[PDB]
RNA sequence: GUGAACAGCCUCUAGUUGAUAGAAUAAUGUAGAUAAGGGAAGUCGGCAAAAUAGAUCCGUAACUUCGGGAUAAGGAUUGGC
RNA sequence: CUCUUAAGGUAGCCAAAUGCCUCGUCAUCUAAUUAGUGACGCGCAUGAAUGGAUUAACGAGAUUCCCACUGUCCCUAUCUA
RNA sequence: GCAGUCAAGCGUUCAUAGCGACAUUGCUUUUUGAUUCUUCGAUGUCGGCUCUUCCUAUCAUACCGAAGCAGAAUUCGGUAAGCGUUGGAUUGUUCACCCACUAAUAGGGAACGUGAGCUGGGUUUAGACCGUCGUGAGACAGGUUAGUUUUACCCUACUGAUGAAUGUUACCGCAAUAGUAAUUGAACUUAGUACGAGAGGAACAGUUCAUUCGGAUAAUUGGUUUUUGCGGCUGUCUGAUCAGGCAUUGCCGCGAAGCUACCAUCCGCUGGAUUAUGGCUGAACGCCUCUAAGUCAGAAUCCAUGCUAGAACGCGGUGAUUUC
C-alpha cells in the first residue's frame, strides 16, 4: 500500500513478483502491465518484491496505446489468480492477473472495470470500488 | 455455521474446508477439495461422472 | 573484506547447542511467582497431544475489519486423564541454588509408577515400596517426622503427579513422573494440602478454565541427522557446483584458524525440549459428559473423536484441553502445560471468545461427513446393512 | 508383430542367468524425475532443463545468383467398431 | 598561398574483430543498457588479389532482441535407484 | 583518506548557527608509492556467488543536546555496532552510472576474508584474425575468438554421537558456566488541533495490521507418488475370455499416510541497574553553580525475568539392593 490507502490490509498469499505480466481490464487503451516494483516490499537479500490483491505496483505499459508506453506509473493489482486464504477459511483465486492504472494519489485513470475485483481491493482502495462492477 | 453446495459434483462443503474458484466473468464456484477442481479444469461434464 | 551484501545471519544462537535432550519428558525451567493470598493450586499439568482441528469462532475484536464475523482457527486437542498425587518434595533456599532433602511418597501406589521405576517389569520381584510401608504400619512416628521438616524448612514445596495411563489408548502403560510447584500462600499449608491428596486424583477444573493464556513445554518430533540446508535456512548454491549444490559454502576467513560456532554445520534437527507461549485455551471439557464436541448455536450430539478416530491416537474418553494454536510436540507425547509468568492484558488477552462451529469431520482422509448419522441420511441405503 | 524402416519396444530359434553378498533407507552425492503463482527478474552467457516433434489437409514473407529461402512462420484432423 | 616527396590514401568502408582519447555524439530498442543496431567522422594506426565493398545459401563459429517454454531464479520441497 | 588548533572573512546586521582562507599539529593506512625483510626443491594471483565474525570515522532506528529550529522539513553534535542496509539494465570487472523500492539504503577489516567451497567471464600459455612497429623471425597496460580447475579416509577445529571409572541399579531434581533476538514501518484516532499572516502541517497515549528474522506445526490449502492404491490407454507375450508379464519405477488422471511451503498456520515475556543528557540540594569562591561529598529521572545499552544445553572428575533427595 503505502500513503494514500484508507485502513490496513491483512497479509495473503503473494502471487506477483517483479517481471509479471498482467492484463489491463479498463477503458484507458492499455492491454498488459508490467511490474518493475512493489509499494511497501522487504529489504532482504534475494528476495524478489512480490505483490498481491490490493498492492499498489509501479507499472509499464507493454501492450497498447503509444502515449502509455515508455514511461513508469502506478497501479493497483485487482485480480492475482494465486490461492490465498481469508480468515473465514476459503481458499478463492481468480482466473488471471490483472490490474488498474493509477495515480501517485490513488485516482481512478479509467471510468469502469469489466472484470470482478475482490473486496481486499474494494475495501482498500475507494475509487476502484466506485467504478467496479460486482465485487468478489 | 453455513453449509455450501459443491459446484462440481454436490457435496456439502463446510466452513473451514473447499477451494472457492472465480470464472473471468464473475460466476462463482465453489469446490469440495483437489478432485472436483482438477477435473473442472479438464473439461469433464458432471452428468458423465 | 567485508561482505558485498549483508545480510541477516540464518538461525538463532540462543537456542545452541542443537543436540537431543535427556528423556522425552519436556522438564519445567520456570515457575510462576508464589502469591501468598491466593488459594493452594497447582501451576502446571502433564498431558497428552492427540490430533488437530479447524474450529469457527466469532472474532471479540473491536476495531478491527472482521469484528462480529466468523473466522476459522487451528486448535489442538491434548489428552486430559485424572491426574493422582502420590508425593511431596520440598527445597531450601540455599547460596548455592536449590536443594531437596525430604519427599515423601504415599503408601498403597499404583502399578504405573511401579512399572516406570524398572526396565524389566517381567523379570522384577515387583519389591519396590515394600520397606516403604513398614513406615505406614508403625502410629506414625516417623512418618509424621519427615513432614514436621517440611512445616518448618522448605519454602517451595513441589509435588509429583503421575497421568493416569490406564485411562488414555496409548500402548505405553507406563504412567509419567513429574513435579509440580505449587503457588498458594501459607507454606505451612501446602503439605498439609497434598497429604489429604494422597491416592487423590486431580482434574482440570480448578487448574486451568476459559479463556486463558497459558504456557506450553514440549519436546520437539525429532527428524535425525539432518542436512545444513533444511536445518538452518541456507540459500543454496547453484546447479554447476561440484560436489554439493545442497551444502553451506566456506566457513570463514584465514583468521582465526578454526571453525566459528555460529556457522551453519549439519547435525541432528529435532527432539527438542521447547517452550512456546502465549497460548489461549478455547474449551474444557468433561470425560463422562456425552457431547463434548456439542456447542450452544449447534446442540447436537457428537463428540470431539473424528470419524474414524484421531490419526494415529484413538479416541477421546476422558477430559480434555482444546487450546489456540500450534502445541509444538507430536501426536502420542507427554506435554507439560504450565500457567502464565505474567498478567497477561494486551487486547488479545482476557478475550472472552464463544466456539460456534466444533469440526469432527475424518482427518484420514477428505472430511465430508461430521457424525455418521449424517452419512447415512446423505448417502441413504446401501447393499449392505440389510 | 507394431512401424516408412536391419529405429525403439516385445516374443520364438541359439547362448547366458556371469559382474562379492546380507541387513537398514541418516546426511551429502551420482543417475532418473515432478512442482502451485510469476516466467530468466538467476547468470559472463537461456548454461543445464523444459516445450515443439510422426502423418494428412490448408497456408507460407523479406530477400535471391531465380536454383532457393521452406518442414518458413502460423492452424486443423488423428482411437475404436 | 607556401614547404616537400618517387608518389602524396583514389573508388569504397568505419568507434567495424582495426578508434588511444570514448563508456565518442545523435537516433532507436529498455522503467533503467559501458551491450545490440542504424548514422556522422581531420580514421593515435580504414583501404583496394597485404585484396576493397556487397552478398543468396550454408555453420556443434561470435553477438543482440522477441515469442513459445521451463526451479535457472523468487524458494525451496518431495520421491526413486 | 579522516579529525584538529588559531581566526582574516562569508553568513542583511553578528569571527566561531552552519562555514572558514593564509599557516600549522596529528591520526589512519580500506589508496598509490618507497623498500626488498620472509617465500622461486611453488603460499593455487582477478571478479562474482555463498557464509560467519569483528571495528566505528553512525546512513537508518532508540534517547537527547544546539541552530539565522514557529510548525513541517533539514543541518551540526553526544552516549551508542543492539539491530537493519536491497530488487534491477549494462560492464568479466572492483570501481562507476541510471531506473526503482525503502525508515535508510553508510564506510571497512579478517594472507587486497573465502578455488581439496563454486564459477572461470577477464588476464597469466600452445590455435587464429586485424591494426601499428621491424628487412625478417617476431613485439605490442592495442582490440577480438576458442582454451582439462586434481586428492581428505590423517590430525585438529566445528556440528552432532556414544562411553569406562566414583558399591551397583532406577527415578525425580538443583544449578556453576556457556549461548541468548526480536526488528521496523504504515493506517485509523488524537487532528486539520498545537504552530503560522497564510501556504502548510505534527507528537505522546489508545487501536488495527504490516516489514524482516527466529522457533514450532500439518486442522485446512498447495506440492511430492513406489500405497505402483484404484481406474483408463498403447506395443507385444501367455490360443480366446478372465487375469497378467515386459517396455532399467511404461504413459496418463486421481490419490490418502508421511514429509513439506511467509504457496499453509500459531507464537515470540518482564523488572532492575546505567551512559549521553536534563535537574535537586550544595560548597570550593559570604554570591553563583548537575558536584567536589551526597542524590533524582533516564537509550534499541548492560545485568537479570525468561528461553537453550547440563560440568561426561559440580551436587542433593528417594526406591530396590542377589543366597548354592
Ligand atoms: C605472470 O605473473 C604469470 C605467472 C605464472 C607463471 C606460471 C604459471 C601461471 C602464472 N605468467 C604469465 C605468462 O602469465
Ligand atoms: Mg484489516
Ligand atoms: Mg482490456
Ligand atoms: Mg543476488
Ligand atoms: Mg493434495
Ligand atoms: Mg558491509
Ligand atoms: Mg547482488
Ligand atoms: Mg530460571
Ligand atoms: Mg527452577
Ligand atoms: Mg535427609
Ligand atoms: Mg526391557
Ligand atoms: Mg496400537
Ligand atoms: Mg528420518
Ligand atoms: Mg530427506
Ligand atoms: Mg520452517
Ligand atoms: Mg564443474
Ligand atoms: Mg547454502
Ligand atoms: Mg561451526
Ligand atoms: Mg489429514
Ligand atoms: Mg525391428
Ligand atoms: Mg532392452
Ligand atoms: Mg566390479
Ligand atoms: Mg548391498
Ligand atoms: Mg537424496
Ligand atoms: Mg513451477
Ligand atoms: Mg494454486
Ligand atoms: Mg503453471
Ligand atoms: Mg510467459
Ligand atoms: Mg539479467
Ligand atoms: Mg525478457
Ligand atoms: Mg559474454
Ligand atoms: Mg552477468
Ligand atoms: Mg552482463
Ligand atoms: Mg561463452
Ligand atoms: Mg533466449
Ligand atoms: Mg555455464
Ligand atoms: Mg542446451
Ligand atoms: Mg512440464
Ligand atoms: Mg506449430
Ligand atoms: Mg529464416
Ligand atoms: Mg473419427
Ligand atoms: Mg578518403
Ligand atoms: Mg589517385
Ligand atoms: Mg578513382
Ligand atoms: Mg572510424
Ligand atoms: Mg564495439
Ligand atoms: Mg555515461
Ligand atoms: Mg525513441
Ligand atoms: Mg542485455
Ligand atoms: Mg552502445
Ligand atoms: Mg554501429
Ligand atoms: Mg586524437
Ligand atoms: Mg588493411
Ligand atoms: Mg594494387
Ligand atoms: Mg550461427
Ligand atoms: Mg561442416
Ligand atoms: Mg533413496
Ligand atoms: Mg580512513
Ligand atoms: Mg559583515
Ligand atoms: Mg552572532
Ligand atoms: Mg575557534
Ligand atoms: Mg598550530
Ligand atoms: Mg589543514
Ligand atoms: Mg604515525
Ligand atoms: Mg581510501
Ligand atoms: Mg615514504
Ligand atoms: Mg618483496
Ligand atoms: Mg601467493
Ligand atoms: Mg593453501
Ligand atoms: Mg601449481
Ligand atoms: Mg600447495
Ligand atoms: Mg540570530
Ligand atoms: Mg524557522
Ligand atoms: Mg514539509
Ligand atoms: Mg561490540
Ligand atoms: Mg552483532
Ligand atoms: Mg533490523
Ligand atoms: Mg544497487
Ligand atoms: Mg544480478
Ligand atoms: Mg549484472
Ligand atoms: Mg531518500
Ligand atoms: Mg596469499
Ligand atoms: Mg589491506
Ligand atoms: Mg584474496
Ligand atoms: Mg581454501
Ligand atoms: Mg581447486
Ligand atoms: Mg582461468
Ligand atoms: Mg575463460
Ligand atoms: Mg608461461
Ligand atoms: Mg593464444
Ligand atoms: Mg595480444
Ligand atoms: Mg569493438
Ligand atoms: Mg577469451
Ligand atoms: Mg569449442
Ligand atoms: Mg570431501
Ligand atoms: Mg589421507
Ligand atoms: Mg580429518
Ligand atoms: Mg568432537
Ligand atoms: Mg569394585
Ligand atoms: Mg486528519
Ligand atoms: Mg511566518
Ligand atoms: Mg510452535
Ligand atoms: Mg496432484
Ligand atoms: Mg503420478
Ligand atoms: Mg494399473
Ligand atoms: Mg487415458
Ligand atoms: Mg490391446
Ligand atoms: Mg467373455
Ligand atoms: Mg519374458
Ligand atoms: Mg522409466
Ligand atoms: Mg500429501
Ligand atoms: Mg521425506
Ligand atoms: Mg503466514
Ligand atoms: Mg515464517
Ligand atoms: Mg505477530
Ligand atoms: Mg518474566
Ligand atoms: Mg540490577
Ligand atoms: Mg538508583
Ligand atoms: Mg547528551
Ligand atoms: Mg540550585
Ligand atoms: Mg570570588
Ligand atoms: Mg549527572
Ligand atoms: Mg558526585
Ligand atoms: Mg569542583
Ligand atoms: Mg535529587
Ligand atoms: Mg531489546
Ligand atoms: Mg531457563
Ligand atoms: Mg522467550
Ligand atoms: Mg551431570
Ligand atoms: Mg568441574
Ligand atoms: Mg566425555
Ligand atoms: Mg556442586
Ligand atoms: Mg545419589
Ligand atoms: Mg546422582
Amino acid at each position: 500500500s503505502g500513503n494514500g490507502a484508507q485502513g490496513t490490509k491483512f497479509r495473503i498469499s503473494l502471487g506477483l513478483p517483479v517481471g509479471a505480466i498482467m492484463n489491463c481490464a479498463d477503458n484507458s487503451g492499455a492491454r498488459n502491465l508490467y511490474i518493475i516494483a512493489v509499494k511497501g516490499s522487504g529489504s532482504r537479500l534475494n528476495r524478489l518484491p512480490a505483490a498481491s490483491l490490493g498492492d499498489m505496483v509501479m507499472a509499464t505499459v507493454k501492450k497498447g496505446k503509444p502515449e502509455l508506453r515508455k514511461k513508469v506509473m502506478p497501479a493497483i493489482v485487482v485480480r492475482q489468480a494465486k490461492s490465498w486464504r481469508r480468515r473465514d477459511g476459503v481458499f478463492l483465486y481468480f482466473e488471471d492477473n490483472a490490474g488498474v492504472i493509477a495515480n501517485p494519489k490513488g485516482e481512478m485513470k479509467g471510468s469502469a472495470i469489466t472484470g470482478p475485483v475482490g473486496k481486499e481491493c474494494a475495501d482498500l482502495w475507494p475509487r476502484v470500488a466506485s467504478n467496479s462492477g460486482v465485487v468478489v | 455455521m453455513k453449509v455450501e453446495i459443491d459446484s462440481f459434483s454436490g457435496a456439502k462443503i463446510y466452513p473451514g474446508r473447499g477451494t472457492l474458484f472465480v470464472r473471468g466473468d464473475s460466476k462463482i464456484f465453489r469446490f469440495q477439495n483437489s478432485k472436483s477442481a482438477s477435473l473442472f479444469k479438464q473439461r469433464k461434464n458432471p452428468r458423465r461422472i | 573484506s567485508h561482505r558485498k551484501y549483508e545480510a541477516p545471519r540464518h538461525g538463532h544462537l540462543g537456542f545452541l547447542p542443537r543436540k537431543r535432550a535427556a528423556s522425552i519428558r519436556a522438564r519445567v525451567k520456570a515457575f510462576p511467582k508464589d502469591d501468598r493470598s491466593k488459594p493452594v493450586a497447582l501451576t502446571s499439568f502433564l498431558g497428552y497431544k492427540a490430533g488437530m482441528t479447524t474450529i469457527v469462532r466469532d472474532l471479540d475484536r473491536p476495531g478491527s475489519k472482521f469484528h462480529k464475523r466468523e473466522v476459522v482457527e487451528a486448535v489442538t486437542v491434548v489428552d486430559t486423564p485424572p491426574v493422582v498425587v502420590v508425593g511431596v518434595v520440598g527445597y531450601v533456599e540455599t547460596p548455592r541454588g536449590l536443594r531437596s532433602l525430604t519427599t515423601v511418597w504415599a503408601e498403597h501406589l499404583s502399578d504405573e509408577v511401579k512399572r516406570r521405576f524398572y526396565k524389566n517389569w517381567y523379570k522384577s520381584k515387583k519389591k519396590a515400596f515394600t520397606k516403604y510401608s513398614a513406615k505406614y504400619a508403625q502410629d506414625g512416628a516417623g512418618i509424621e517426622r519427615e513432614l514436621a521438616r517440611i512445616k518448618k524448612y522448605a519454602s517451595v514445596v513441589r509435588v509429583l503427579v503421575h497421568t493416569q495411563i490406564r485411562k488414555t489408548p496409548l500402548a505405553q502403560k507406563k504412567a509419567h513422573l513429574a513435579e509440580i510447584q505449587l503457588n498458594g500462600g501459607s507454606i505451612s499449608e501446602k503439605v498439609d494440602w497434598a497429604r489429604e491428596h494422597f491416592e487423590k486424583t486431580v482434574a482440570v477444573d480448578s487448574v486451568f478454565e476459559q479463556n486463558e493464556m497459558i504456557d506450553a513445554i514440549a519436546v520437539t518430533k525429532g527428524h535425525g541427522f539432518e542436512g545444513v540446508t533444511h536445518r538452518w535456512g541456507t540459500k543454496k548454491l547453484p546447479r554447476k557446483t561440484h560436489r554439493g549444490l545442497r551444502k553451506v559454502a566456506c566457513i570463514g576467513a584465514w583468521h582465526p584458524a578454526h571453525v566459528m560456532w555460529s556457522v551453519a554445520r549439519a547435525g541432528q534437527r529435532g527432539y527438542h525440549s521447547r517452550t512456546s507461549i502465549n497460548h489461549k485455551i478455547y474449551r474444557v471439557g468433561k470425560g463422562d459428559d456425552e457431547a463434548n464436541g456439542a456447542t450452544s448455536f449447534d446442540r447436537t450430539k457428537k463428540t470431539i473423536t473424528p470419524m474414524g478416530g484421531f490419526v494415529h491416537y484413538g479416541e477421546i474418553k476422558n477430559d480434555f484441553i482444546m487450546v489456540k494454536g500450534c502445541i509444538p510436540g507430536n501426536r502420542k507425547r507427554i506435554v507439560t502445560l504450565r500457567k502464565s509468568l505474567y498478567t497477561n492484558t494486551s487486547r488479545k488477552a482476557l478475550e472472552e471468545v464463544s466456539l460456534k462451529w466444533i469440526d469432527t469431520a475424518s482427518k484420514f482422509g477428505k472430511g465430508r461427513f461430521q457424525t455418521p448419522a449424517e452419512k447415512h441420511a446423505f448417502m441413504g441405503t446401501l447393499k449392505k446393512d440389510l
